[PDB]
RNA sequence: GUCUACGGCCAUACCACCCUGAACGCGCCCGAUCUCGUCUGAUCUCGGAAGCUAAGCAGGGUCGGGCCUGGUUAGUACUUGGAUGGGAGACCGCCUGGGAAUACCGGGUGCUGUAGGCUU
RNA sequence: CUCAGGGAGGACAGAAACCUCCCGUGGAGCAGAAGGGCAAAAGCUCGCUUGAUCUUGAUUUUCAGUACGAAUACAGACCGU
RNA sequence: GACGCUACGCCGCGACGAGUAGGAGGGCCGCUGCGGUGAGCCUUGAAGCCUAGGGCGCGGGCCCGGGUGGAGCCGCCGCAG
RNA sequence: AAUGCGAGUGCCUAGUGGGCCACUUUUGGUAAGCAGAACUGGCGCUGCGGGAUGAACCGAACGCCGGGUUAAGGCGCCCGA
RNA sequence: UUCCCUCCAAAGUUUCCCUCAGGAUAGCUGGCGCUCUCCGCAGUUUUAUCCGGUAAAGCGAAUGAUUAGAGGUC
RNA sequence: AAGGAGUCUAACACGUGCGCGAGUCGGGGGCUACGAAAGCCGCCGUGGCGCAAUGAAGGUGAAGGCCGGCGGCGCGCCGCC
């Protein structure tokens, strides 16, 4: 019931993220943001929880 | 006085704010634009099935019948499952009572 | 602008494929179509007679009325800001049972075999199209050699 | 790829599907220089996809770490092997640094070429670091420090810490 | 901000009825108490439908009563009726009947009660059946106005057999060109 | 093993040349009174059974041509989406996904449905 | 029945008249502009003909999903071959 | 044994808030006249006008204080322009 | 199959029917802040932070406020850093 | 082209017109609701199944264009 | 500073409120200060609209089924009570 669960939740309503984004605009690997962080969107998601 | 000639710019967003919806898909479409000669056909087939209605339920009745023939002769832990069975509000009952009844 | 023509543009789209010319086979002609079959769209240029128009070319849709040599198709439009349900009469040679129902119809004759079975056994057997799952944790083995080490090489003006 | 910072030096092993026409692939390691393991990963599959007909929906990862250096308490030095992208052309170098780890010195010769060729670090490819002894250095810059009893002095201390002081009275001296 | 369409945020329903008559505004403060103090859904449609306009409770025939009540099963039952129910003069034979209605009329009233039944207000139903049980709700055929012959799509397109607006009607008005085969096309 | 009549998919079946075909068949073949049609019994139609596998036909062969199917070409060319990337531009590089086609180099050279034969 | 074209031959006859053999996937032709399509044919030559006739509806094309024009499947008749 | 409930009233949870052309709703916003109604106001001072005065309402606007003035004026429920 | 969302339906209906700009594709033209198309997003209809200035660019769309944090941009002085 | 607040919110596009500074028509908008709820639907993907003749490529493959030698018999 | 621009009548459509309801409506006429108002008429409902459509028109004008008996056709059909 992962489903179920999920949409029980609503979307995360967070704040700005405390020091800064690096480049909103470019993917991760290019040094940026977009795109999939793959260990490391919890470094994102104490900064902006 | 050159204007400009034509354009589908604003188009397609203009189509989606109501939405580009299917038609409308019902059971039983019309017969209108099937062929005379098979339409013809089924109407007089409709027009004549009310006339073996009689032999029809002296099988449909035959069949209800032979079904009573027919169905007459067939006819993740233990403390975790103990502990949701006592918090059941119907099943754990008694042993709610069992333990209300220990302390005393 | 553009002229209004019936077959404008249909040069590639109703010509024949190479060497596949000539004398068009019977078993387009000696295969049968009922009420209700999902049937794809295929104009063919040698039959010039009961030729679907240009917009239906690579569509699909469901007959509706079944005649000596052609078949009546419900076929979805695309009109400037919604869908019509069109009904054409397309002559038989522009016509192929589509096989996107046949995998529906071999998976509903599994699932009700499937769902038969195990009622007697009392278990549970998996029925919906899962979609691809991450794939499940494996041991490789690298018995003998050591990876190849891989570099990039130098560049080579070829030109 | 950005530079960001020094690099880490990373060995990744990748592989391809299982097949049932090939049912083992040969593993395949690479000797990547990335800020991070998410940029090696990606970086390792730009290179194989380079070199051999394997892709990264088609193929897997199959190790990925950051090996270290193994002494990083004595100076070394190093010559790397370089391919990058000019405004016309692109061209093939080798360069020496002087440094204590490969990483540093890889980190060190991205700055180099940003600084003197104006190479960004994504048309520059790095495809071969090599521990160098002193014998078999070749540019001069390098070469001059392979002396036993090396001395030089500090010449012209320029002053830092110009806005601590501020406002003061006694003018600075650069002679130490 | 968000990326919503505030188009359908606004929906249309009566919350209240636009008439300013007292006698069905307490009735609708009775309905309205007991819609949301019983669990029946009865008195939730009963309290809609007497938010509506006039042309939304449309009349019931005293004919269509009687076939409407003569349904199998339906025996002992009261008829519930919000708009108002007329009497149908091409009927010989009127059985006996409860009727709850907001309006009877006068011969209707008259052959009701000489068959023999009983007619009640909406308070008398509310008392007698506060949930509503044993009723048979009905309305009027609300497509039976004449206004809908003139809906849908236009006269003068292929197989829409649409009422035009005429002036008045007879062989020269509007009989011409869209019509015969003759004199242009026929749709 | 294989043939005949009628086919299905229409070259893995076509084209060139060579070799071999037992039995049944298919043919070539012998004739023009009748049916039929021509300038001409060559074709078509008809009546046959002396001779022959010569040809058609079947099977096989050719570092065969073609065709079919793979590899290479090549993660190349091209391309979805992205950047306050580069360049004076022309254009190019990178991120994210998808991914061709020649030349060149291998393999193959009809499967099969119904009815009826021969190999008794 | 097979075309365009080509090869080898045959009195006058030659670049080019007519006859014959062979190769010929269309390189011809199908009234016209172009495109598509077509080989025991949709081309050429014959034989017989008037379905280029009467009559409802439906459908497609342009399209507003209206007409006109053109077109596609039928159905009811009388016919041609 | 507090308050309540002008039910066209009162109360409680969430989410949301750009706007030209345009559309709709609410105005205890404003002007003039009429039917009702305030045992309404007024020469112990109406309308109007002025005001470095006190305020209310998001706003349209409104209520008080001072002065000027000398004869009529306003609130609420509906109606009309 | 996954994900997400309450949908379906009927009347009456204003304004509009001069548009323009940008990534990519693209026609004519030597070219144009030129003329003409496709897709999507904008400006028009829209303020705000940045590009000194500024219809369209980058970020981000707006009820009245307090605290905190950011985007695009920046952090010698003007001018916050 | 004369007061306030609140809510929703465009189009310069199709077809026809002695139509090109304008109308009608469809589209976009608003208002009034109603029928149900308390299966259906989607400017999206996955899995099957069809459609194409652009980018690319090819001219030792047809058509058209086109450069050079080489080997050939009559 | 004052005046100053979507009004009035008729017709139609749709929505909404009221009354009566297969009916409804006295608008024209008549009877009997405000009042030129209000009330009343029903053998004053004439007449309008609705309750019936369709055809150019002559015209026509809105479910049937079963059973028994009889006649005809060769067990079914037609006609007839
Ligand atoms: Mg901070
Ligand atoms: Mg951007
Ligand atoms: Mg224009
Ligand atoms: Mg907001
Ligand atoms: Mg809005
Ligand atoms: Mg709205
Ligand atoms: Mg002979
Ligand atoms: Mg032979
Ligand atoms: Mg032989
Ligand atoms: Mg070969
Ligand atoms: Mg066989
Ligand atoms: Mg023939
Ligand atoms: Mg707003
Ligand atoms: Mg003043
Ligand atoms: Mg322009
Ligand atoms: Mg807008
Ligand atoms: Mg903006
Ligand atoms: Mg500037
Ligand atoms: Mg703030
Ligand atoms: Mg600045
Ligand atoms: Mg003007
Ligand atoms: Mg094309
Ligand atoms: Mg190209
Ligand atoms: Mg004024
Ligand atoms: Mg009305």
């Amino acid at each position: 019931h992962f489903k179920e669960a999920n949409n029980f939740l609503w979307p995360f309503k967070l704040s700005s993220p405390r020091g800064g984004m690096k480049k909103k605009t470019t993917h991760f690997v290019e040094g940026g943001d977009a795109g999939n962080r793959e260990d490391q969107i919890n470094r994102l998601i104490r900064r902006m929880n | 006085a050159k204007s400009k000639n034509h354009t589908t710019h604003n188009q397609s967003r203009k189509w989606h704010r109501n939405g580009i919806k299917k038609p409308r898909s019902q059971r039983y479409e019309s017969l209108k634009g099937v062929d005379p000669k098979f339409l013809r056909n089924m109407r007089f087939a409709k027009k004549h099935n009310k006339k073996g209605l009689k032999k029809m339920q002296a099988n449909n009745a035959k069949a209800m019948a032979a079904r009573a023939e027919a169905i007459k002769a067939l006819v993740v832990s233990r403390k975790l499952h103990r502990l949701a069975y006592i918090a059941h509000p119907k099943l754990g009952r008694r042993a709610r009572a069992r333990i209300a009844r220990g302390l005393r | 602008t553009n002229t209004k023509g019936k077959r404008r543009g249909t040069r590639y789209m109703f010509s024949r494929p190479f060497r596949k010319h000539g004398v068009v086979p019977l078993a387009t002609y000696m295969r049968i179509y009922k009420k209700g079959d999902i049937v794809d769209i295929k104009g063919m240029g040698t039959v010039q007679k009961g030729m679907p128009h240009k917009c239906y070319h690579g569509k699909t849709g469901r007959v509706y009325n079944v005649t000596q040599h052609a078949v009546g198709i419900v076929v979805n439009k695309q009109v400037k800001g919604k869908i019509l349900a069109k009904r054409i009469n397309v002559r038989i040679e522009h016509i192929k049972h589509s096989k996107s129902r046949d995998s529906f119809l071999k998976r509903v004759k599994e699932n009700d075999q499937k769902k038969k079975e195990a009622k007697e056994k009392g278990t549970w057997v998996q029925l919906k199209r899962q979609p691809a799952p991450p794939r499940e944790a494996h041991f490789v083995r690298t018995n003998g050699k050591e990876p190849e080490l891989l570099e990039p090489i130098p560049y080579e003006f070829m030109a | 790829m950005k530079a960001s910072g020094t690099l880490r030096e990373y060995k990744v092993v990748g592989r391809c599907l299982p097949t049932p026409k090939c049912r083992t692939p040969p593993l395949y390691r690479m000797r990547i220089f990335a800020p991070n393991h998410v940029v090696a990963k990606s970086r390792f599959w730009y290179f194989v996809s380079q070199l051999k007909k394997m892709k990264k929906s088609s193929g897997e990862i199959v190790y990925c770490g950051q090996v270290f250096e193994k002494s990083p308490l004595r100076v070394k030095n190093f010559g790397i092997w370089l391919r990058y992208d000019s405004r016309s052309g692109t061209h093939n170098m080798y360069r020496e640094y002087r440094d204590l780890t490969t990483a540093g010195a890889v980190t060190q010769c991205y700055r180099d070429m940003g600084a003197r060729h104006r190479a960004r670090a994504h048309s520059i490819q790095i495809m071969k670091v090599e521990e160098i002894a002193a014998s078999k250095c070749r540019r001069p810059a390098v070469k001059q420090f392979h002396d036993s009893k090396i001395k030089f002095p500090l010449p012209h201390r320029v002053l830092r810490r110009q806005h601590k002081p501020r406002f003061t009275t006694k003018r600075p001296n650069t002679f130490f | 901000g968000v990326d919503i369409r505030h188009n359908k945020d606004r929906k249309v329903r009566r919350k209240e009825p636009k008439s300013q008559d007292i006698y069905l505004r307490l009735l609708v403060k009775l309905y309205r108490f007991l819609a949301r103090r019983t669990n029946s859904t009865f008195n939730q449609v009963v309290l809609k439908r007497l938010f509506m306009s006039r042309t939304n409770r449309p009349p019931l025939s005293l004919s269509r009563m009687i076939r409407k009540m003569k349904l199998p099963g339906r025996e002992n039952k009261t008829a519930v009726v919000v708009g108002t129910v007329t009497d149908d003069v091409r009927v010989q034979e009127v059985p006996k009947l409860k009727v709850c209605a907001l309006r009877v009329t006068s011969r209707a009233r008259s052959r009701i009660l000489k068959a023999g039944g009983k007619i009640l207000t909406f308070d008398q139903l509310a008392l007698d059946s506060p949930k509503g049980r044993g009723t048979v709700l009905l309305s009027g055929p609300r497509k039976g106005r004449e206004v809908y012959r003139h809906f849908g799509k236009a006269p003068g397109t292929p197989h829409s057999h649409t009422k035009p607006y005429v002036r008045s009607k007879g062989r020269k008005f509007e009989r011409a060109r869209g019509r015969r085969a003759s004199r242009g096309y026929k749709n």
